[PDB]
RNA sequence: GUUUUCGUUGUUUUUU
C-alpha cells in the first residue's frame, strides 16, 4: 500500500502505431478524454471559454 | 550563520533545470491564481507561456535557497541566475 | 500435471528429455511457471489400467 | 419528469427513423438511447 | 505397444521405407540419414506415422517441420484462445462465456489427422486473401 | 481532457527511466493508444497485444514539471551508454535504405508531393539532380530537404574513397546528403548518429521533428513504391546447394577422421580438457565451420534484389545466420553448452544404434526449414527451443530480483551543490561524480 | 480526347478499351463507381416475431447484403433529406418477408423471393429483389423447421458504399495498362529471368511486345487502360458506368459552385 | 601463467614471477593482501569484464559509483540482506528492503 | 497457424487497398519484417498451397514429414498460369498506379482471438476505494485503479 | 561561360551492381592525364565504351525555388543533351599538378584528376556538368 | 454455418449458387470443375465455397422448443 | 465504442465549408486549400489535371491522417494566374473531358448492342 | 430534495 498503490486519473489499453503522429504526441480515445478531466482555475483569460 | 553571504555564493551562476522548472511551475500557478504579471500577456491565455516569458525576461521575483549538504543555505535571486 | 512444486527453479524437470519419445506433445507446454512441467498425451500414447 | 422511460423515435436528422428511449432530461434538451447501436445520443426535444 | 522403458531395448524403423536397406539429390527436401557405420541391421519395429507425437493443438499447424519450435509451441498454446465452433447445443446451454464465428471455414491447408479432430468439421477461423507488404507504415 | 495537454506515459516492466515518458494529448476516436513508431525502441514493444498505462496531471505545477522534465525529446539521448536510444526502424528504416540507392530517380510531381509531405519544408523546391533531358530528383535530395541546415557528417566505411565505388560511406554537409546509403549504422540508435548530432546541435525539438518528417516522407515514397516478400527469396540455385553439399560432405569426413583418430587412441589432448571433452570441442568446431562456410556460400549466391538480402543489408530486421538456417542449414544442435545426450541408454533415440557418434548421431541438423526437418532433428531443435524458453523465463525473474535488490541498495544517493556524491546520511561516496 | 471501345459488354459486366486518358483519371473514375454510387439495400430490419435458429442481427446483416433492383435510386431522395415526420414512401421503401415451416419433418428454405416489395416510391422500379433468374428463388435466406415461423418487416434506404459496403454496386472492378511494362513501372522479381517466369497479360494482345534493341522512351506515359465493369446485379454495368460518371461530374460541378460562392 | 585455485600471498613471492603485477580473479584475496583500493580496482575490472564480455558498453561513471558505494566503509559490503540492512541508514529504508 | 499473432492496425475500403491486375485486393496486409525474424516458412508454404487449391478447387493435406515439395507446388502454379512463387503485380488503389515491385499474394487461414480491444479498456478518476485503506479498488471489472 | 570544357573518350563503362546508372572511366582525348570519373543514368542517356563525349562545366546556365523549365527561356544546356545540377564537395589540392575535383549531383559522384589550371577555375560550390550528344 | 451472402473480398453474391453448387457436388463433379461451372473464376470467390462449412442443419437437428 | 460515424464520410457539416482557402505567404501567388469530405478520388484527379497546366508553378496535396475526411493542397500558379482561376479551369476541363467520355461511352454501348 | 452502497480470501487460468 505504501510504495505501490492504485491511483486514480489513470487509464490502460492497447498501444497503436501511427506514422501520422508526432514523437511527443499520442493518440487518445475520445471516450477516455471525456471520462477523464483536469481541474482548472476559473481565470479571466478563459472565463468566457 | 544559517545563510551564506552574497559574495561567497560559490554555486554555479546558471539555473539548474530543476530550479528552472520549479520556477516555471510556481510562476504559472501564481499567475493562474490571478497574481499580477511582471510581463505582458498578448494572447498567451495559459499561465505557463506567461511564466516562461517572464523567466526569459528574468522578471520573476523569487529567490532560490540552496541548502548545502552541511545544511547551510545560500539564497540566489531569480533575476541573477544565468538562464541557458 | 507435475506435482513437484515451484520451490527451486532447477532445469531437469521443465527440460525435455529423449525419454518422452512419442509419449507427450513435444511442442505444447504452458508459459512461465507452468512451462515445461504440465504435459499432454501424444496422439498415440496409451495409459495402462 | 414523467415524460421519460417511454418509446421515442426520430422524425428528422442524421438518424431519422430510429427507435429509442429517454433517460436524462436535465432541461430543454433530451438524451436518447438507441436500439440497433449500443449508444446514447443527445437531441433537442422537438425532433 | 511399447511403454517408455520398453522403448529402449528395441530398434524401430522410423519409416516403413527404412525397413528395406536402400540403394535423388533434390534441393527442395529434407535429408535422410546415411546409416553406414553398421553394414547389418536387425530392425524390430516401425514408425506407423512419426508425426503422431504431437498434441491435438500442435497438429493443427501446417508443415510444422519448416518453422522454429518455439513458434510451433506458441501457436499450440494460442490456438486454444481463438474463437470458433466447439459445440452444436450452444443455444440451449446457458453459459457465461460463448463466442462463435459466423462463418467458420475448414482451412485450405489442412493436415490429415484433422479428419480425426473434426477441425474441418468444426473450424474456428477463415481463409483470407493476404498481402505480405509494407503499405502505409501502419502494418508494423 | 483537452488535446495537446501534457500527460504521463508508463509501460512495464519499467527497467529504466526511458521505460516511461510524458506526452502531449492528441485525442482521436477508436479505443487504442496511438504511438509514433520511433517511441517503441525504448519501450521495446510491438503491436502483438501490448497494453499501456497513463496518468493525467491535475495541477499546473505538475503540468509544467512534466512538460519541462518528462518531455520525450529531452530524453532522446541515453546516458545508459551516453548514446541515442531510439532510431529509424522497420518499414521506415528499410525504406530509407532503398531511398539512398545511387540509381534512385523521382518524378517532378512525385517530388512535389513529398516536398509537400514535410511540414518543415522551406517552401523552396530543390533543383533536380538531372536537368536534361528529363528533370529528375534522387531520394538523397528529398532526404536532405528533410534534414535541417548547417548539419555535417562523414563516415569512412571500411577504408573507402571519397568516390565511394561501393556506394558505401556517408557524407552530409549543411544537412545535404553528399553520398552514401543510409543504414542502422547511420540512423539507428548507435552513438554519434545523425540523430545524435541533430540532438546535440539543434536541440530536442528539431531532432524530434526530424523523426516526424523522416517517417512522413519515407513511408509516403514506400507507399508509392510498395515493398513485399515471397517464399522464393529464401531459396537458392542448384549449383549453390551442390557446393553446400560438397562442403557438408567434407566436414562430415573431417569429423569421421577425427573419430578414427580418437578411437585408435591417437587424438591429442587439449589443455585441461579431456579426450572426450577435446573430442566434443573439435567436433563442435568442425560443425560450426561447416555451417559457417555453407551459409557464407549461400549468401554469396544471393542476388541484391532478394528481399531477404535487401532486408539484412537494411538490418531493420533479420541477420545473416537467419539466412544460413532458413536456406542452407540449421546446423548443429546445442544443449546446456553440449550436444544431444543419450536420454535413452547408450543412445539419444531408439531409432539409432548404440554407441554412434556421427554429427547427426548426436544432434547435427544438415537440412533447413525449406528442406524440412526429419523427426530426429526436429526433436533436437524442439529440445533446444524448450531449453531456451525455460532459460529466458528463469533469467527474467532472477534479473528482476537482482534489479530490485540493487535499486534498494542505492535508492538515496545524490550529487550535491558541492558536486560531491553523498547518501541520505551525507557520507560522501565519490569526491567527484565520475571524477568529472 | 477520351475514348471508349467495348471489348466485351454484359448486363453485369462492361469490359472496354479506355485510352487517351490519364491514369489518375481512370483510377478516380473506378473509385467513383466502386464507392461513390448511391444504391438501396436492406437497412432497417424489424422483427414482428421469429422462430428460426439464427441470431436476429445475423439475419438482418444477411438481409442488408441483398442487392435490390436500384434502377431509379437516382430518383428517390435520401431519407435524411426528406422533411416528412418518420419516413414516407418518397424517402424509403417497404418490403416484407414472412416465412413459416409447417410439418413436423422437413425444412422450409426461405428465399429472397419471399422478400416482397410491399411499398416504395412508385412507380420507381426499385425495391425489387435482384435474382439471377425469375425461377431462381434468389439467395437462400433461412431454413425453417417444424414449428418454426418467421415474420419480419424491413425498411431500406438509399445510400452509398462509402457509408457501407452493402451499397457497393460493383462486385469487382479490375484495372491495368501497359501489360508489357513498356513504361517499366514495375521491377520484375525472378531467379533466372522475369520473362520465362512470368505469365502474359490477357490484354497483352492490345500492345505489341517491345522490340529487343528498342531504346526506352522516358516520354512514354500511361495511355491505354483495360477495364471490366462488374455489377452485383442491383444495376447495369452501363448504368453503373454512366451513373458513376454523372456522380463525378456532379461532385465537380458542386466543387466549382463552392469555388464561385465562397468568393 | 594462469592457475587453477588461488593462493595470493604464496605465489606472488615465487621466483620467476612478476610479484608486482600478479593478479587474482578473486578480489577477496586482493583485500587480504592488496588492501581496499586495489580490491576496488580488481572488482571493477572483473565487473566490466563480465558486463562487456558481450561487447556491450555502459557509461563508466555508473559502475564507478557502484563499486565506490560498496567500498565506502573500507571493507566488502556484500549485496545481500545482511550488509545493506547492517547499514546505519534510516530504519524506514533498511527495513523496507 | 504459425504463432503470428497480430492486432488490427487499420481497415481500408475496397478502393483503398492496392489491387491486382485481376482486381483482387488483399483481405489483410502484414509486415514482411516478421518472416525473416520468425522463419515462418510453413506460413509461406501454407499461403502458396492455399492459393493453389483455391485456383484448382480441392483441399490439400498439410501433414508434416510429407515430401510435398515447394518446387512441385511452383510447377503446379506455373501450370495454373501464375507466378510460380506467388508474386503478383499490384497497383496503388489511391492512384491506380502500378507498384514498382510485385507482391507475394494469396489466401491463408487466420483466427480471431478473445482478447478484443474493449475487453481491456479502462479508466478511473474517482469512485470505489478499499474501505480498509480508502485507496482505489482493484480490477477493471471492479473500477480497478492502476497500481 | 563554360568554367571548364573537354572531350572524353570512354575508356570503360561500368554498370556494376547498379543497372540504371553506369560508372565510367574516360581520358580527355584533348589531353592525357585528365582522368575523369562520372556517374550517369544508363537509360536516360545510354552510352558505351570508347564513346567520345564533350564535357563542359558552367556555374550558371541562365543566358530560387525551382520551377518547370519554360520552353520560352534558353540556356547553355539548350546546346547539350545530358545535364546535371551538382555540388562541389571536394576540390582537392593534391600533387604538383594532380587536382582532384569531386562533385556530387545529389548522389552522383565524379573524380576529376588533372592539372590545377585545368581545374583552377573550378573552386566553386554548385557546378552544372554539360555533355554533348 | 450457412453460405455467405457475398464474397468477402470482392462482394460477389454467392449464397444463391450454394444449392446449385451442392447439386453439382451430388454427382461427384470435381471441385474445380463445378467451381468453373458456377462462373466463379476469382479464387477470392472460389475459396469460401471450396472450404465453406455449413452446419445450420445441426441446429435444425435439435428439437426446437416449439 | 470510440469509432466515428460512417455516414459522416460524405456529409459536410453546415458550419464548415466543403472547401477552405488559405494563401501561402512563404512563396508568391501560392495558396493552401483545406479539404473536407474528399479523398484521393477528387484530390488526385484535380491534381493531375492542374499539373498538366503550364501556368502553375507548384501544386501538391496530401491527406494529414486517414481517419479524417479532410486533406490539404498547396497550389502556386505563376504570377499572371492566381491559383483559384487555374483550379476552376481544371474543374471545367475535367468536366468537359468526362462529358466527352460519357457521350462516347453512350455511343459505344449503343452500337455494341 | 437536495442527497446517496457491495464483500472477502483463496484458488486456477491465461494476458507480456
Ligand atoms: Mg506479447
Ligand atoms: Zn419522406
Ligand atoms: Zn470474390
Amino acid at each position: 500500500n505504501l510504495m505501490g498503490k492504485r491511483v486514480d486519473f489513470s487509464a490502460r489499453t492497447v498501444i497503436s502505431g501511427d506514422p501520422n503522429l508526432e514523437l511527443d504526441q499520442v493518440g487518445v480515445p475520445i471516450s477516455i478524454a471525456k471520462t477523464l478531466s483536469y481541474p482548472e482555475t476559473v481565470t479571466q483569460y478563459n472565463i468566457h471559454r | 550563520e544559517l545563510a551564506i553571504l552574497k559574495e561567497e555564493r560559490t554555486t554555479t551562476p546558471y539555473l539548474t533545470k530543476y530550479e528552472r522548472a520549479r520556477i516555471l511551475g510556481t510562476r504559472a500557478l501564481q499567475i493562474s491564481m490571478n497574481a499580477p504579471v511582471l510581463v505582458d500577456i498578448e494572447g498567451e491565455t495559459d499561465p505557463l507561456q506567461i511564466a516562461m516569458k517572464e523567466l526569459s525576461q528574468r522578471k520573476i521575483p523569487l529567490v532560490i535557497r540552496r541548502y548545502l549538504p552541511d545544511g547551510s543555505y545560500e539564497d540566489w535571486g531569480c533575476d541573477e541566475l544565468i538562464v541557458d | 500435471n507435475t506435482p513437484i512444486g515451484r520451490d527451486g527453479k532447477l532445469a531437469k524437470p521443465r527440460q525435455l528429455h529423449n525419454t518422452h519419445w512419442g509419449l507427450v506433445c513435444p511442442a505444447e507446454t504452458p508459459e512461465g511457471q507452468a512451462c515445461g512441467l504440465v504435459k499432454n498425451l501424444s496422439l498415440l500414447s496409451g495409459i495402462s489400467i | 419528469d414523467p415524460t421519460l422511460n417511454k418509446t421515442v423515435k426520430i422524425r428528422q436528422g442524421g438518424y431519422k427513423g430510429k427507435i429509442g428511449i429517454v433517460k436524462e432530461a436535465n432541461g430543454d434538451r433530451f438524451r436518447v438511447e438507441l436500439h440497433n447501436p449500443n449508444k446514447t445520443i443527445p437531441i433537442p426535444c422537438s425532433f | 505397444y511399447v511403454d517408455g522403458e520398453e522403448e529402449e531395448t528395441i530398434m524401430i524403423a522410423m519409416t516403413p521405407e527404412d525397413l528395406q536397406t536402400r540403394s535423388l539429390n533434390d534441393t527442395a527436401k529434407r535429408i535422410k540419414p546415411e546409416m553406414s557405420t553398421s553394414s547389418h541391421h536387425t530392425f524390430t519395429h516401425c514408425e506407423i506415422h512419426p508425426s503422431m507425437i504431437l498434441g491435438v493443438a500442435a497438429s493443427i499447424i501446417p508443415f510444422p517441420d519448416h518453422n522454429q519450435s518455439p513458434r510451433n509451441t506458441y501457436q499450440s498454446a494460442m490456438g486454444k484462445q481463438a474463437m470458433g465452433v466447439f459445440l452444436t447445443n450452444y443455444n440451449v446451454r446457458m453459459d457465461t462465456m460463448a463466442n462463435i464465428l459466423y462463418y467458420p471455414q475448414k482451412p485450405l491447408a489442412k493436415t490429415q489427422a484433422m479428419e480425426y479432430l473434426k477441425f474441418r468439421e468444426l473450424p474456428a477461423g477463415q481463409n483470407a486473401i493476404v498481402a505480405i507488404a509494407c503499405y502505409s507504415g501502419y502494418n508494423q | 481532457l483537452m488535446d495537446d495537454d501534457p500527460v504521463l506515459f508508463n509501460r512495464q516492466p519499467s527497467l529504466h527511466k526511458m521505460s516511461m515518458m510524458a506526452h502531449r494529448v492528441k485525442v482521436m476516436p477508436y479505443s487504442t493508444f496511438r504511438l509514433n513508431l520511433s517511441v517503441t525502441s525504448p519501450y521495446n514493444a510491438d503491436f502483438d497485444g501490448d497494453e499501456m498505462n497513463l496518468h493525467v496531471p491535475q495541477s499546473e505545477e505538475t503540468r509544467a514539471e512534466l512538460s519541462q522534465l518528462c518531455a520525450v525529446p529531452l530524453q532522446i539521448v541515453s546516458p545508459q551508454s551516453n548514446k541515442p536510444v531510439m532510431g529509424i526502424v522497420q518499414d521506415t528504416l528499410c525504406g530509407v535504405r532503398k531511398m539512398t540507392l545511387r540509381d534512385t530517380f523521382i518524378e517532378y510531381e512525385q517530388v512535389m508531393n513529398m516536398l509537400f509531405w514535410v511540414p518543415s519544408w522551406d517552401g523552396v523546391v530543390p533543383q533536380p539532380a538531372i536537368l536534361k533531358p528529363k528533370p529528375l530528383w534522387t531520394g538523397k535530395q528529398l532526404l536532405s530537404i528533410a534534414i535541417p541546415s548547417g548539419i555535417h557528417l562523414q563516415r569512412t566505411d571500411g577504408g573507402n574513397s571519397l568516390l565511394s565505388p561501393k556506394d558505401n560511406g556517408m557524407l552530409i554537409v549543411d544537412g545535404k546528403v553528399m553520398f552514401g546509403v543510409v543504414d542502422k549504422k547511420t540512423v539507428g540508435s548507435g552513438g554519434g548518429g545523425l540523430i545524435h548530432t541533430v540532438m546535440r546541435e539543434k536541440g530536442p525539438k528539431i531532432c524530434a521533428e526530424l523523426f516526424g518528417n523522416i517517417q512522413k516522407v519515407v513511408n509516403y515514397w514506400l507507399l508509392h513504391n510498395g515493398f513485399s516478400i515471397g517464399i522464393g527469396d529464401a531459396i537458392a540455385d542448384a549449383s549453390t546447394m551442390k557446393e553446400i553439399t560438397h562442403a557438408i560432405s567434407s566436414a562430415k569426413e573431417q569429423v569421421q577422421e577425427i573419430i578414427y583418430k580418437a578411437q585408435h587412441n591417437e587424438l591429442e589432448l587439449k589443455p585441461g580438457m579431456t579426450l572426450r571433452e577435446s573430442f566434443e570441442g573439435e567436433v563442435s568446431r568442425t560443425l560450426n565451420d561447416a555451417r559457417d562456410s555453407a551459409g557464407r556460400s549461400a549468401e554469396m549466391n544471393l542476388k541484391d534484389l532478394n528481399n531477404v538480402k535487401q532486408m539484412v543489408s537494411a538490418g531493420s530486421k533479420g541477420s545473416f545466420i537467419n539466412i544460413a538456417q532458413m536456406s542452407a542449414c540449421v546446423g548443429q544442435q546445442m544443449v546446456e553448452g553440449k550436444r544431444i545426450a543419450f536420454g535413452f541408454a547408450d543412445r539419444s533415440l531408439p531409432h539409432f544404434t548404440k554407441d554412434d557418434f556421427s554429427p547427426e548421431s548426436k544432434g547435427f541438423v544438415e537440412n533447413s526449414y525449406l528442406r524440412g526437418l526429419t523427426p530426429q532433428e526436429f526433436f533436437f531443435h524442439a529440445m533446444a527451443g524448450r531449453e531456451g524458453l525455460i532459460d529466458t523465463a528463469v533469467k527474467t525473474a532472477e534479473t528482476g530480483y537482482i534489479q530490485r535488490r540493487l535499486v534498494k541498495a542505492l535508492e538515496d544517493i545524490m550529487v550535491h551543490y558541492d558536486g560531491t556524491t553523498r547518501n541520505s546520511l551525507g557520507d560522501i561516496i565519490q569526491f567527484l561524480y565520475g571524477e568529472d | 480526347e477520351p475514348k471508349v471501345n467495348i471489348i466485351n459488354a454484359q448486363d453485369d459486366e462492361v469490359e472496354l478499351m479506355l485510352s487517351d486518358v490519364n491514369l489518375s483519371l481512370a483510377n478516380s473514375l473506378r473509385r467513383t463507381m466502386l464507392a461513390e454510387v448511391p444504391t438501396l439495400a436492406i437497412d432497417l430490419v424489424e422483427i414482428k416475431m421469429n422462430t428460426s435458429v439464427l441470431a436476429d442481427e445475423f439475419i438482418s446483416h444477411r438481409l442488408g447484403l441483398i442487392p435490390l433492383v436500384s434502377e431509379d435510386v437516382e430518383e428517390m431522395k435520401y431519407s435524411r433529406d426528406c422533411t416528412c415526420e418518420d419516413y414516407c414512401d418518397e424517402c424509403s421503401v417497404v418490403l416484407e418477408l414472412s416465412a413459416r415451416h409447417e410439418g413436423e419433418e422437413g425444412t422450409t428454405d426461405v428465399y429472397s423471393s419471399s422478400l416482397i416489395k410491399v411499398s416504395g416510391p412508385g412507380n420507381l422500379n426499385v425495391g425489387e429483389p435482384v435474382r439471377r433468374d425469375d425461377y431462381d428463388q434468389g439467395i437462400l435466406l433461412c431454413k425453417l423447421r417444424n414449428h418454426q415461423e418467421l415474420n419480419i418487416r424491413c425498411i431500406a434506404k438509399k445510400g452509398i458504399a462509402k457509408e457501407h459496403a452493402k451499397w457497393s454496386p460493383c462486385s469487382a472492378i479490375a484495372f491495368e495498362y501497359d501489360p508489357h511494362n513498356k513504361l517499366k513501372h514495375t521491377d520484375f522479381w525472378f531467379e533466372v529471368d522475369a520473362k520465362k517466369e512470368w505469365p502474359d497479360s490477357k490484354y497483352a494482345t492490345w500492345e505489341e511486345p517491345p522490340k529487343p534493341g528498342e531504346v526506352f522512351d522516358y516520354k512514354a506515359k500511361p495511355n491505354r487502360f483495360y477495364m471490366t465493369v462488374e455489377t452485383t446485379g442491383s444495376l447495369k454495368a452501363n448504368q453503373v458506368f454512366s451513373r458513376g460518371i454523372k456522380t463525378l461530374q456532379e461532385k465537380l460541378a458542386n466543387v466549382l459552385f463552392e469555388l464561385e460562392n465562397s468568393r | 601463467l594462469e592457475t587453477d585455485g588461488i593462493n595470493l600471498a604464496e605465489v606472488m613471492a615465487v621466483p620467476g614471477v612478476d610479484s608486482s603485477r600478479t593478479y587474482s580473479n578473486s578480489f577477496v584475496e586482493i583485500l587480504s593482501v592488496l588492501g581496499i583500493e586495489a580490491t576496488r580496482s580488481s572488482l571493477y575490472k572483473e565487473i566490466l569484464n563480465v558486463i562487456a564480455f558481450d561487447g556491450s558498453y555502459v557509461n563508466y561513471r555508473h559502475m564507478a559509483l557502484l563499486v565506490d558505494v560498496m567500498t565506502s566503509r573500507g571493507y566488502l559490503m556484500a549485496i545481500t540482506r545482511h550488509g545493506i540492512n547492517r547499514a546505519d541508514t534510516g530504519a524506514l529504508m533498511r527495513c523496507s528492503f | 497457424r504459425h504463432g503470428q499473432k497480430g492486432t488490427i492496425g487499420v481497415t481500408y475500403r475496397h478502393e483503398d487497398m492496392p489491387f491486382s491486375a485481376e482486381g483482387i485486393v488483399p483481405d489483410l496486409i502484414i509486415n514482411p519484417h516478421a518472416i525473416p525474424s520468425r522463419m515462418t516458412v510453413a506460413h509461406l508454404i501454407e499461403c502458396l498451397l492455399s492459393k493453389v487449391g483455391s485456383i484448382r478447387g480441392y483441399e490439400g493435406d498439410a501433414t508434416p514429414f510429407t515430401d510435398l515439395t515447394v518446387d512441385a507446388v511452383s510447377n503446379l502454379l506455373r501450370d495454373n498460369g501464375y507466378q510460380s512463387r506467388g508474386f503478383e503485380v499490384m497497383y496503388n488503389g489511391h492512384t491506380g498506379k502500378k507498384l514498382m515491385a510485385q507482391v507475394f499474394f494469396g489466401p491463408t487461414y487466420y483466427q480471431r482471438l478473445r482478447h478484443m480491444v474493449d475487453d481491456k479498456i479502462h479508466a478511473r478518476a474517482r469512485g470505489p476505494v478499499q474501505v480498509l485503506t480508502r485507496q482505489p479498488v482493484e480490477g477493471r471489472s471492479r473500477d480497478g485503479g492502476l497500481r | 561561360s563554360a568554367l571548364f570544357d573537354d572531350i572524353f573518350t570512354v575508356q570503360t563503362v561500368d554498370n556494376g551492381r547498379y543497372n540504371k546508372v553506369s560508372r565510367i572511366i574516360g581520358i580527355s582525348t584533348t589531353n592525357s592525364a585528365i582522368k575523369l570519373t562520372l556517374d550517369i543514368n544508363n537509360e536516360m542517356f545510354p552510352v558505351s565504351q570508347d564513346d567520345s563525349l564533350t564535357v563542359t562545366l558552367a556555374n550558371s546556365l541562365s543566358l530560387k525555388s525551382w520551377r518547370p523549365p519554360k520552353p520560352t527561356d534558353k540556356s547553355l544546356a539548350d546546346d547539350y543533351d545530358y545535364v546535371m545540377f551538382g555540388t562541389v564537395y571536394k576540390f582537392e589540392e593534391g600533387d604538383e599538378d594532380k587536382i582532384k575535383v569531386y562533385v556530387s549531383f545529389g548522389g552522383l559522384l565524379m573524380c576529376l584528376e588533372g592539372g590545377y589550371k585545368s581545374l583552377a577555375s573550378l573552386k566553386q560550390d554548385n557546378l552544372y556538368i554539360l555533355i554533348r550528344r | 454455418m450457412i453460405i455467405p451472402v457475398r464474397c468477402f473480398s470482392c462482394g460477389k453474391v454467392v449464397g444463391d449458387k450454394w444449392d446449385a453448387y451442392l447439386r453439382l457436388l451430388e454427382e461427384g463433379k470435381q471441385e474445380g470443375d463445378a467451381l468453373d461451372e458456377l462462373k466463379l473464376k476469382r479464387y477470392c470467390c472460389r475459396r469460401m465455397v471450396l472450404t465453406h462449412v455449413d452446419l445450420i442443419e445441426k441446429f435444425l437437428r435439435y428439437n426446437p422448443l416449439e | 465504442m470510440n469509432a466515428p460515424d460512417r455516414f459522416e464520410l460524405f456529409i459536410l457539416p453546415d458550419d464548415v465549408p466543403k472547401l477552405k482557402i488559405t494563401p501561402d505567404s512563404r512563396v508568391p501567388n501560392c495558396i493552401i486549400i483545406k479539404f473536407e469530405r474528399e479523398d484521393h478520388t477528387l484530390a488526385n484527379l484535380l491534381r493531375e489535371e492542374l499539373a498538366l497546366y503550364p501556368d502553375v508553378t507548384f501544386v501538391a496535396y496530401k491527406v494529414e491522417h486517414p481517419l479524417f475526411a479532410n486533406f490539404v493542397m498547396r497550389l502556386q500558379t505563376e504570377e499572371g494566374t492566381r491559383p483559384k482561376q487555374a483550379l476552376e479551369r481544371a474543374c471545367a476541363s475535367i468536366i468537359n473531358k468526362l462529358k466527352t467520355l460519357d457521350h462516347k461511352f453512350n455511343e459505344e454501348w449503343n452500337i455494341k448492342n
